[PDB]
RNA sequence: CUACCCUUGGUUGUGUGCUGUUCUAAUUGGUAACUGUUAUCCAGUUUCAAGACAGUGUUAGGUGGGCAGUUUGACUGGGG
RNA sequence: GGACUGUUUAACUAAAACACAACUCUAUGCCAAACCGUAAGGUGAUGUAUAUGGGGUGACACCUGCCCAGUGCUGGAAGGU
RNA sequence: UGGACCUAAGCUGAGGCUGAAAAGCGUAGGCGAUGGACAACAGGUUAAUAUUCCUGUACUUACAGUUAGACUGAUGGAGUG
RNA sequence: AUGAGCAGGUUGAAGGUUGAGUAACAUCAACUGGAGGACCGAACCGACUCUCGUUGAAACGAUAGCGGAUGACUUGUGAUU
RNA sequence: CCUGAGUAGCUCGGAAAACGUUAUUUUGAGUGAAUCUGCCCAGACCAUUGGGUAAGCCUAAAUACUAAUUAGUGACCGAUA
């Protein structure tokens, strides 16, 4: 059982605070986004550190998903789909794009998306939701041979 | 054709029946294709460790399995030109080779009413209404007949694929999956219009006319003479023996083991596939 | 074996019972539950855990 | 007039279960794709399908000579 | 009497017994029912209901009559528990 | 004739999985003729050997140097086996 | 799974061609046919029987038969429960 | 600040303790404290009081025995032992 909220406000009126369900297994182990620190160190030395810790990754948080917004901006995606002559004979998944990131050697989660399956081809712009702090929007030309 | 040949033999008579095999086949000598064939062994109820896990299996004669295509996935929106109809010693129904326009060939499953030369196809989008063609059950319209219907999405068409085999369309679903069909068990499933199958009926409905005749030509398929419960012995299934005929002992006889075999409901609730059933054969769901 | 690799414990071997207590050599298996390990080795995996060391773990914040 | 306690109508709402939701995010897979690999074993990612179900363990129900161990008196002009 | 040809208690008893084609009833939709071990797992089966399994009858043609009172089997909402 | 060639149902089994252990499932491999391609005949010889000792009658595939031409193509696939 | 065997002789079916016949049939005739849990019958499998032996020549035999003896075949090699 | 945390304990079936499960140890399952002031022990428990502060590790000595190297002894036997 863990009873430190991490990453955002836990989808119902709160603050972003150490206030969680008692379950300890709600979303907690079960989400990369919560996160916590032990709580035998955290009983009274670790309140300062820990507020301070909090607003740090606040503050990164926000530089780091306004780069990232800037960053898929410039690095639209490409792909391919052997179809007949357009009719669909292809699937598109997000796998491919994790295996280009891979590749980059930067790192995309599940949580960065929101889809399991898609489809499409062309030259076509998407905007998934990452939180509510932003929305990463971006382009892709799916070729379809 | 089932029909009868007047043996002369003089150790009683014989009400074995044969089919002509040539005015629907052809070629009734092995002569088959290289690089599309598998050699198959028989197991006679044995198991891995050659213990007994199945009754009265024996006797069965080498058979070649032919090289089937079941997915049917691996090549597509490839149009095939039917070749020939072969008789398949592995099932009651019949391998069919066809050749593709690229310059390959297969062997597929043989339903009725095809013809050697005609052409087929298996895509996932609409296609030409022939028995043969496969494509998603979304897009067939209700009252056709439709066999060799696979469970796992992609995984090849397991479900009804012997012969006089056949489903009856009963709709579909909302929520894109779940099409219904009356199967030839007296049961009604709910499969996943993602799943394709091949629609038309399976060859050979005359399946239920064949006389075997005799013993022996019952041994050389892989059925082995077996015991009747009655006369085993009180200690191996201990529903008779010693001298004079008895009648059967308690109300449901059992099995070799302490099973009903009369009325008991084998199936259990607790599947995924519970979820899948309209009708049972025996009430509703 | 059915036992997890933080501590190999198998079934506890006892003797059962009835209303005429009638002597039965018997074991009762362990509550053994499959979890991924959340480390960094390079690619996780999913193993078993015994579910009081589960809490313990749980309670230390061993992921 | 104000008050102790109610039956009875709505009433606010906590603390638990009964089903009807939705999702996967744990979990399962003898779905498929990729990789070790070349290897229908196995393992990792994705996919597909369910999904907090199932399954497992704990405790107990019901069936349960499939299987185990038991019990099967005496006198009796043999014995029953 | 057994349709038949056939298996059978080695070294007392070969067949009205068993088997048997076929008939019939029934369970079983895939990781099938089921079976084996405990479990992986394997067979059924590298099979798909016209197939497997079990019970009954056991060339051939015709019939198999009264019955669910108790038990088995299935379905079950009322009430007690 | 059997191996230095390969495979048969099958066995074992690197790793992996299941199970207190032992041990089982189980992949690559590695085994597995009772099969598959696989190059010599006659006659004379001893108390005891013969397609093996000796006489004539054909050679074989590898390996090189040598002579000339020529580019060869598997481990992959097909035919064949 | 890899192989072998069934001496010899009967026997004239289904099937297809032709013709008579018939509108076409049926019914018949000649031709390929050697099919047939077909037959007789060597070797072979078994013991259904008579006799003999019964501390036998043999811990199950000799014996003359017998049914099968192209298939519900037998046997061989190795594994197999 | 600290002195061994899912710890002592509580509940369902047990195992060891003379005990067939009770003071005491552990748990297959679930839950779950505390801080020397407090905690545990004192064959149910509790008040006072007494002892010790568990919940990490290790150790020769007194522990049996001879496959034996050797020395010695047999109210040990003397080829049926």
């Amino acid at each position: 059982m863990k009873v430190i909220l991490k990453q955002d406000v836990s989808n119902l009126g709160k603050r972003f605070d150490v206030v969680d369900v008692k379950d300890g297994y709600a979303i907690h182990f079960l989400f990369p986004k919560k996160l916590a620190a032990p709580l035998t160190k955290k009983s009274l030395q670790d309140r300062d550190l820990f507020l301070k810790k909090q607003q740090e990754h606040y503050e990164i948080n926000k530089a780091l998903s306004h780069k990232l917004k800037e960053v898929i901006e410039q690095t639209e995606l490409h792909f391919s789909l052997k179809e007949h002559n357009g009719r669909p004979y292809g699937s598109i998944i997000t796998k491919q794009i994790i295996n280009q990131a891979h590749t980059k050697g930067m790192a995309l989660q599940k949580f960065m998306f929101k889809d399991n399956v898609r489809l499409g081809f062309g030259d076509h712009e998407i905007t998934l939701h990452i939180f509510e702090d932003t929305t990463a929007v971006l382009k892709v030309k799916v070729t379809p041979d | 054709p089932i029909k009868k040949i007047i043996s002369r033999s003089n150790s009683g008579i014989h009400h074995s029946t044969v089919i002509d095999y040539k005015k629907l086949l052809t070629t009734n000598k092995n002569k088959p294709e290289k690089s599309l064939l598998v050699t198959l062994k028989k197991h006679g109820g044995r198991n891995n460790q050659g213990k007994i896990t199945v009754r009265h299996q024996g006797g069965r004669n080498k058979r070649k399995y032919r090289i089937i295509d079941f997915k049917r996935t691996h090549y597509d929106n490839i149009e095939a030109t039917v070749k020939s109809i072969e008789y398949d010693p592995n099932r009651s129904c019949f391998v069919s080779l066809i050749t593709y326009a690229n310059g390959a060939k297969s062997y597929i499953i043989s339903p009725d009413g095809i013809k050697v030369g005609d052409k087929i196809l298996a895509s996932e989008h609409p296609i030409d209404i022939k028995p043969g063609f496969s494509m998603p059950l979304a897009f067939i319209p209700e009252g056709t007949q439709v066999h060799n219907i696979e469970l796992h999405p992609k995984g090849g068409g397991q479900i009804a694929r012997s012969a006089g085999s056949y489903a009856r369309i009963l709709g579909q679903d909302e929520t894109g999956k779940y099409v219904i069909l009356q199967l030839l068990s007296g049961e009604t499933r709910k499969f996943l219009k993602e799943c394709r199958a091949t629609v038309g009926v399976v060859s050979n409905l005359d399946h239920n006319l064949v006389v075997i005749g005799k013993a022996g030509r019952n041994r050389h398929r892989g059925i082995r003479p077996t015991v009747r419960g009655s006369a085993m012995n009180p200690n191996d299934h201990p529903h008779g023996g010693g001298e004079g005929r008895s009648p059967v002992g308690r109300d449901a006889p059992r099995t070799p083991w302490g099973k009903r075999h009369m009325g008991v409901k084998t199936r259990n609730m607790k599947k995924a596939s519970t979820n899948l059933i309209i009708r049972n054969r025996k009430g509703e769901q | 074996a059915k036992k997890d690799q933080l501590t190999l414990r198998g079934p506890l071997y006892g003797n059962n019972r009835s209303h005429s207590k009638t002597i039965t050599r018997r074991k009762w298996n362990v509550n053994l539950q499959p979890c991924k390990v959340k480390t960094a080795d390079g690619k996780t995996t999913r193993i078993l855990v015994s579910t009081r060391t589960l809490r313990t773990l749980k309670k230390h914040n061993r992921l």
